């Protein structure tokens, strides 16, 4: 949402999926997230090496109200505003489970139906994760996993 | 007729009007779930017609169509003989005319304009903040929510993304639920002027 909230990384022998799971149990990641306790949005940008085609994405939550999921091409370069929408902002937890750490880790599969078609339709190479937490900004918030599947 | 819809219905006769409405809904099946709204339900002293939104949980965004639900009450109030006449007859809304019961030697009441909005279940509250205004209070809401990342209109409250893309529908079961999302202290109904 904006360059001190999110935490990029290159993700260079791996896919996007082998990058998240390797970011999100990262010492440098957790101390990221740490030094970033109290803000209501974080996201990670997976820069991958070769561009890819998402099928379909399954987000097992951490902690977050709203999760997001846009992509990027980093030919050309890429700000903000040319990303695209690939999964919509998304709801994982209440304002009431939010502020009661009741259902924290909600787990949800989006198919090719649940993602938006011109975005899914397309390659890319930048994937920008956005989580949500207005409602307990203290917390360490964001996702357990993320996989995107491919052809 | 004409100079009927002109005029100003009494707090007191929308009451009178409203527990018809709501009883002989109650009566068809309680699991029905009718408000009525408008200035009605923000207190105004008076009103220019009666809305009545209309819900069914059988009902919702990802259900078939069912103007059953609709038609049946519809029917109904005919048949008690509240509402008079019929202006527009819709699938989701009904937009008529009716008129309270008077005894055989009491004054006619005036005819008055109503409308019944069947909207699914899970917009339904949404659809009551829409519908209760003011207009002035919805915008001022509305405002508030952008700035807060969320887009509020009559159907759903929707998390705006990193690039303002609107996203899914948000799980609303009241008001307040509404009002919890962009952490704005609930007002209530009666306390929506601005
Ligand atoms: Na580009």
């Amino acid at each position: 949402p904006e360059i001190r909230l999110r935490h990029v990384v290159s993700c260079s022998s791996q896919d996007s999926t082998h990058c998240a799971e390797n970011l999100l149990k990262a010492d440098t990641y957790r101390k990221w997230r740490a030094a970033k306790a109290g803000e209501k949005t974080i996201s990670v940008v997976l820069q991958l090496e070769k561009e890819e085609q998402i099928h379909s994405v399954d987000i097992g939550n951490d902690g977050s109200a709203f999760v997001e999921v846009l992509v990027g091409s980093s030919a050309g370069g890429a700000g903000e505003q040319d990303y695209e929408v690939l999964l919509v902002t998304s709801s994982f937890m209440s304002p009431s489970e939010s502020r009661s750490g009741s259902n924290p880790n909600r787990v949800r599969m989006f198919g090719p139906d649940k993602l938006v078609r011109a975005a899914a339709e397309k390659r890319w190479d930048r994937v920008k994760i956005v989580c949500s937490q207005p409602y307990s900004k203290d917390s360490p918030f964001g996702l357990s996993f993320v996989r995107f599947h491919s052809p | 007729y004409f100079e009927d819809f002109e005029k100003r219905i009494p707090r007191e006769e929308m009451l009178q009007m409203q527990d018809i409405v709501l009883n002989e809904v109650k009566k068809l099946d309680p699991e029905y779930i009718a408000t009525v709204c408008g200035s009605f339900r923000r207190g105004a002293e008076s009103s220019g017609d009666m809305d009545v939104l209309l819900t069914h949980p059988n009902f919702t965004s990802e259900s078939s169509k069912q103007p059953k639900l609709l038609h049946r009450v519809v029917e109904q109030l005919q048949k008690v003989r509240f509402i008079t006449d019929t202006l527009s007859k819709g699938e989701t809304k009904f937009m008529g005319v009716c008129q309270l019961p008077s005894e055989n030697d009491e004054n006619e009441y005036p005819h008055r304009r109503i409308d019944i909005r069947l909207i699914p279940k899970d917009q339904y509250y949404c659809g009551v903040l829409y519908f209760t205004g003011s207009d002035i209070f919805n915008k001022n809401m509305r405002a508030h929510a952008l700035e807060k990342g969320f887009t509020i209109n009559e159907y759903t409250i929707r998390p705006l993304g990193v690039t303002g893309v609107a996203g899914e529908p948000l799980p609303v079961d009241s008001e307040q639920d509404i009002f919890d999302y962009i952490q704005w202290r609930y007002r209530e109904p009666k306390d929506r002027s601005e």
